[PDB]
């Protein structure tokens, strides 16, 4: 029950490198006191968080957002891991429902640039 | 008047055949009375989409249309723009090009 609330996304998974675009369509917000939050409950305690990077110009007509993916926590992980992702709120930490999201493998050692 | 135009679009590539999807941020339209269309010199397709696929008439999830020549063997880039059903009224075409295979 809040303010805050993901709709659509062109994407759902990304590399766990990071740094990918991704179309967020979302509900009422402000290009200055919103932002792409990405978590996952360590389980044991902690947690991990990770955010969208996008600047406020990027905040379109305040109901969608273009943004990058924040590079997950270990990039070395041969399978694939599944964080949530959330809207949210740099005023009074507002948050978002979740809503799911995959990361996985950089492909076997990219570096195949041809060189 | 009411100049639509198209902020950006998610992919400046697709599949000469068409049926993929994409997304693009534009200013306000009216759910009802606006489409997407694909064009060329001799050629003009309407993207597929409904009116539920348009989010608050600034961005509108739809499907490249198949595009004319679905044999083509070089990228054929086209333009993307907005026009309402009414007045015919456009937008500032956006480069979007098809690609072989």
């Amino acid at each position: 029950a809040s303010n805050l609330k993901i709709v659509r996304m062109d994407r759902t998974a990304g590399c766990v490198t990071g740094g990918e675009e991704i179309y967020l369509l979302c509900d009422k917000v402000q290009k200055d006191d919103i932002q792409i939050r990405f978590y996952e409950e360590e389980e044991n305690g902690g947690v991990w968080e990770g955010f969208g990077d996008f600047s406020p110009t990027d905040v379109h007509r305040q109901f969608a957002i273009v943004f990058k993916t924040p590079k997950y926590k270990d990039v070395n992980i041969t399978k694939p891991a599944s964080v949530f992702v959330q809207l949210r709120r740099k005023s009074d930490l507002e948050t978002s429902e979740p809503k799911p999201f995959l990361y996985y493998p950089e492909i076997k050692d990219k570096e195949e640039v041809q060189r | 008047t009411s100049e639509l135009r198209i902020c950006r679009i998610n992919k400046e590539s697709g599949p000469c055949t068409g049926g993929e999807e994409l997304y693009l941020l534009c200013d306000k339209v009216q759910k009802e009375d606006i489409s997407v269309v694909f064009s060329t010199a001799s050629w003009e397709g309407r993207a597929d989409f409904s009116q539920a696929d348009v989010h608050r008439q600034i961005a509108i999830v739809f499907k490249t249309p198949p595009y004319e020549d679905l044999e083509i063997s070089e990228p054929v880039t086209v333009n993307v723009f907005l026009q309402r059903l009414t007045d015919g009224v456009c937008s500032e075409p956006l480069p979007f090009t098809y690609l072989p295979r």
